[PDB]
């Protein structure tokens, strides 16, 4: 995440959608665990999380959006 | 915000002869954060652009303010 | 790409981004039709290959530091 | 120097954490033509009695998100 300009308060990243993908069977292990077999990135949905230390009265709140993967 | 707002004072000798400090006060709000994502679908090997919209997270003025990801 | 350093003279740092540039190349025929024994230019716009601002650079294939180079 | 072409050198490392190490500015370390041109000789703790208002400091830092990978050299 890059600020856009010296103090313009906007972040900005990018990257590219893979064919392929690994799934995590258990999030509750450290490291996690992941499955035996790669699976499409077609028909999943995608999204991003981004949580807000600090909201308009100082406290913690999550924020995201969603997307989709197509295929033709 | 109100009476919590950071305020700055100066202590003065006035034209009277008495010691009267003088002050000034600006509230330092919170700001809500939004993500969103540039395209409502994607395919496969197109480029997702992911930009976050929050002020405070701007923490110099003279310098971009990059984040970046874990490995561990 | 997108990690950055810091130089400062006269107390305002200035950061110094590394990243990469989209490339553009196009074939320019002279007229309508490119016919034999006719030499029209091949342009190509790559920031990535810039890398001095005070001398111009040419894509030399015996230099291993030119990593591209257009082929037909 | 009004007739020559002025050389300075710096010491710009500002995560050099040594307690004796202090960022600082050299006068004429080497020349126009990168010769030796004499030694190197303080000006840190001078720099406020020769009219320098924060102007005659050069600091630097080679990774600045502290990713492991240094981006300048």
């Amino acid at each position: 995440l890059v600020e856009t300009g010296a103090a313009t308060g906007v972040f900005v990243g990018d990257f590219q959608i893979p064919s392929f993908w690994c799934r995590v069977s258990d999030t509750t292990t450290t490291p996690y665990t992941y499955a035996g077999d790669e699976e499409t990135t077609t028909g999943l949905d995608i999204e991003v999380n981004y949580v807000d230390f600090r909201d308009a009265s100082g406290e913690i709140v999550e924020v995201g959006d969603s997307a989709g993967v197509r295929a033709n | 915000t109100d009476e919590d707002a950071p305020r700055v004072n100066y202590n003065d000798l006035g034209a009277d002869g008495v010691t009267t400090p003088v002050s000034d006060q600006e509230e330092a709000p919170s700001h809500s954060g939004v993500v969103s994502l540039n395209a409502d679908s994607y395919k496969i090997a197109d480029t997702v652009v992911i930009t976050v919209e929050d002020l405070d997270l701007n923490v110099d003025s003279d310098l971009i303010d990059i984040f970046t990801v874990v490995s561990d | 790409r997108g990690t950055s350093a810091s130089l400062d003279y006269n107390e305002t740092p200035q950061t110094i981004l590394v990243g990469f540039s989209f490339a553009s190349i196009d074939i320019q025929p002279v007229t309508d039709e490119w016919t034999s024994g006719q030499e029209i230019p091949v342009v190509i716009v790559d920031a990535d290959q810039n890398k001095n601002s005070r001398a111009d650079e040419d894509l030399d294939l015996n230099n291993p530091d030119v990593t591209l180079i257009p082929a037909l | 120097d009004p007739t020559d072409e002025d050389s300075w050198t710096f010491a710009t490392n500002t995560k050099n954490t040594t307690s004796s190490f202090n960022v600082d500015t050299f006068y004429q370390v080497f020349d126009e033509n990168g010769a030796s041109g004499g030694s190197a000789l303080t000006l840190r703790t001078t720099l406020s009695s020769l009219m320098c208002e924060d102007n005659c400091v050069l600091t630097l830092d080679v990774d600045a998100q502290s990713s492991g990978t240094p981006v300048v050299t």
